This record gives structure tokens, C-alpha cells and sequence, in this order.
């Protein structure tokens, strides 16, 4: 039996930048 | 996501891995995956997730992985704060009280 | 989700555990984890997830578990029930009918 | 194979706090 | 989710399975958990859930599994096909073409 | 590895009841 | 969602695998599983998910996995690249940077 | 311990048609 447990994660970061038509 | 490749290596975070991101800005929740970027201090949202925030929104990224008991009991989450540069400030191996 | 330690032990949530919190009140539905809380009956969303509910909305938080048919066949799901104060009514260990 | 499986629920809690800049 | 145990017990649904709703009606969809009905025919939505859809919307009801390589070669997935009474129309192993 | 696949659906099911307040 | 076979195969999708939908033009995310389609160039979206987009929509459809320690480090996605027409431009084996 | 991991993708399809009351 297995359960979905918090393994990392990154606090408070902030978005630089973002892409729609982001290519591969 | 393309996330700074060094901050993605402190969170323990391999390239595909699908992570949760959560815009404390917005309230969006939504789900991708990694890419790792060469750029420092960069973290961008592609695609169809891009609609889902705007630049300069304040996110959490979380990532989850399926353990059994043991796993559980010996488990350390690896969790990193970043100031408004994304640079490291703090990474502990603990929650906070 | 900071969930009183108590309260989240007899559930047998462990920190860290990913739940589902579906709010009643607004019909949100959202998925984040658990924080053990020193503070009796408190349950307080942090982070982009306090914008999914109101402080005095009525929620309910599932624990999902991958389980193999014979898992399933000897598994008992504990069912906690509480009161205005977070306080424990009843824990079974079936679902209702 | 496995399948996701209700493990435990607390029903009908209520919220007493939120904190949207909650740190760490 | 409350559904015919009959009914459920043809989708070989479980009690405590987590299972994806989504509506036709309203194109609304969720996740929520199988409970096993003593009324024929009866397929209820309860708790934050009611809110997500009216009484007569038609739904389809999702259960996956994690399977590995083998298992997905030798998995027949148990289709059901209902009427507007929730009576059973057909069940194939095999999706339509 | 594995991959969560389609095990079975109930398609075009009508919801004859709901009850926001259910207890348990 | 029904996609041309020969276009899921080269992107290893198998019949009834669950897959996460994500729509450029809307921005909606939602999952439904694989329907193999004998349309040559054909993506047609079924049931309740065909609220959620509209035909002519740009849409990114992800596949993910369970993987272990060993196979993340030997693992090579497959991403394949379209055109208008839905057909193949590229494949890689490595994600783009 | 597992991680889900993006296997495959088909990077910008276009819908070529909808049908919402598809049957089966």
C-alpha cells in the first residue's frame, strides 16, 4: 500500500518569464 | 515549468518530473512537469499554463512521490525558500510549526 | 493544511500526506498537505489554497491510499466525524449506508 | 495493479484560520 | 457518490474507489469515491460534490488503475452503457471504434 | 514503471439525487 | 479522446491510457484516457471533455508514468512534434532547451 | 518509492473535431 507524500518543494518562488507558444 | 537547473537540484527535482504549481497571486492550481533551464534565477511557465499566471506572481512547486510505511517513517522532504531573485534562502529537511 | 495533530492522528493522516480538501460551503475542490498543528481544533489553509476557501466553511478532507485487491478486501477505512469545534464525534470504520 | 482507495476522511470539518502568506 | 450497488458491481467498482465524474451536462468534472447503494437505479451526489451538478445532468463515471506492461496487454476495460432509468443497456470488454 | 489506464466507466449514467449536507 | 492510432503509437500511447489534455487557445486542463482512431490526422474530443475545447484548438497531450529510482535514470520520453494537419514534424527522445 | 514522470507527448495537435455526445 502507498501513499502520495510531500517530497520537495520550493517555497515562494516568483515567475520570470512565461511562453504560450512555448516550442518542445 | 523551466526551472533554474541548480535550484531544481537543491528541491531534488529531475527533469520530467510532474510537480504541482499553486499561484498564491491568483489562487490557479494546476499541474506540469519540469524542464531544467540554463538561465539563473529564471522560472517560467510554457504552454497552455502560461494562461494560468502572469509574470511576477508568487508560486509554491510541489512535488509528491508515492512511498509505502517504511518509506514514510525515514522520509525527509527537501524544502526550499527562495527570496524575490529565486535565490536560495533556506532549505530544510523538516515541516515548519 | 494545518491540521490539529490529535484530529489528524486518529484520521491517521501523517505530516506531509497529500489529501483532498472539498469545501461545501463554495464547492471547491483542491489537493494539497498536511501540516500537524499544535493548536486544539484549528484547521487553517495556508497558501495559495486559503483563496479556494472562508475561514468558517464546513470542508472535508480525504486520504486516498494505492491499495491491491487484497488490500482492498482487508481494508477498513477510518471515518472521522466532528462537531462546530473540530471536536470528535464519531470514528468508524465503514462507510455509511 | 493497484487503485486509488478512500484510506481515511475527516467529514465536515470547519476551517478556523487561513493564512495565504504562510511561510515554510 | 452513491450508486446502485448492482450497478456498481457490473463496472466492478468497489466501495472506497476513487472514481472521476464528469458531466455532460455542465462539463464539470471531479474526483470523488465510490459508495454502495441499496436503491435501484439510484445514483447520488453528496457532500461539496452536489455542487458540481443537478439532479437529471447525465454523467460519465471513470475508474482507473495503475497497471505495468503486462497487465495492460492481457486488461479488457468493462464498459457500461446505461438507460435513462440507470438500467443496464450494455457492458463490453473493448472500447467502441 | 506503470500507467494508470481506463479499468471500466459507467457511460451516460443519470444523477437521480444529490445531498449537499450528507453526514458520513 | 480519440487520436489517429498511427500518431498515438508513435507517441506509445495504448487504448484506454490516461492522459492530461492541456488547451493553448483556453488554457483549460483536464484528463480522459486514449480512444485509437482509424481517421488519418483525426484528434476528436468525446463525452464531457468536448465542452472544454473547440475544434481547432492548439492542445499539448501529456502521458506520465510511475517511475522508480533506476528507471527515471534510464528513461527517454517520447515527445513528437506536429503540424496543422496533425502530422509528424518531429520526435525526440530528449527533452528541447 | 515512485514518481510520476512524463513518458510521452504529442507537443501542440489541433482539434479536429468534438462530439459531446459520444456514445460508448
Amino acid at each position: 500500500m502507498t501513499f502520495e507524500m510531500l517530497y520537495s518543494k520550493i517555497h515562494r518562488a516568483t515567475i520570470t518569464d512565461a511562453n504560450l507558444n512555448y516550442i518542445g | 515549468i523551466t526551472i533554474d537547473e541548480d535550484l531544481a537540484k537543491l528541491a531534488k527535482l529531475r527533469e520530467g518530473m510532474k510537480v504541482e504549481i499553486v499561484d498564491v497571486n491568483n489562487g490557479e492550481r494546476f499541474s506540469t512537469y519540469v524542464i531544467l533551464g540554463k538561465k539563473r534565477g529564471e522560472i517560467c511557465v510554457n504552454g497552455a499554463a502560461a494562461r494560468k499566471v502572469a509574470i511576477g506572481d508568487v508560486v509554491i512547486i510541489l512535488a509528491y512521490a508515492s512511498m509505502n510505511e517504511d518509506e514514510i517513517n525515514a522520509h525527509k522532504p527537501s524544502i526550499v525558500l527562495v527570496d524575490e531573485k529565486n535565490e536560495i534562502l533556506e532549505k530544510g529537511l523538516e515541516h515548519h510549526h
